[PDB]
């Protein structure tokens, strides 16, 4: 196994500031993709362990 | 920070506690995990279902 890690992409990139949060959206739907990829990796790890 | 009152304080950052959602799609039921947080901190920092 490896350590399972997930990232709060919005909090990581913009640190809560709303002015930053507004400008995050001109880059596709990037944060959702990051979350989905990490979720799939962790799910595959759990199935491997089982 | 070395204060005027005569005390030294360690200054940390703020504005985010970890949160997860357990979701069951068939029964449309869900639950929320506050990962790594004791229920005392949770019950303190809200105002009756904040």
């Amino acid at each position: 196994t490896i350590q399972k890690v997930t990232v709060d992409c919005k909090q990581y990139v913009c640190n809560g500031f709303q002015k930053c949060e507004q400008l995050l959206r001109e880059y596709g739907q990037f944060c959702a993709k990051i979350n989905q990829a990490l979720h799939g990796a962790n799910l595959m790890q759990d199935e491997s362990v089982a | 920070y070395y204060s005027d009152d005569g005390n030294y304080y360690c200054v940390r950052p703020c504005v985010s506690v970890p949160l997860s959602v357990v979701y069951d799609k068939t029964t449309n039921s869900h639950a929320t995990i506050f990962g790594s947080v004791a229920c005392e901190h949770i019950t303190t920092m809200l105002h009756q279902f904040s």
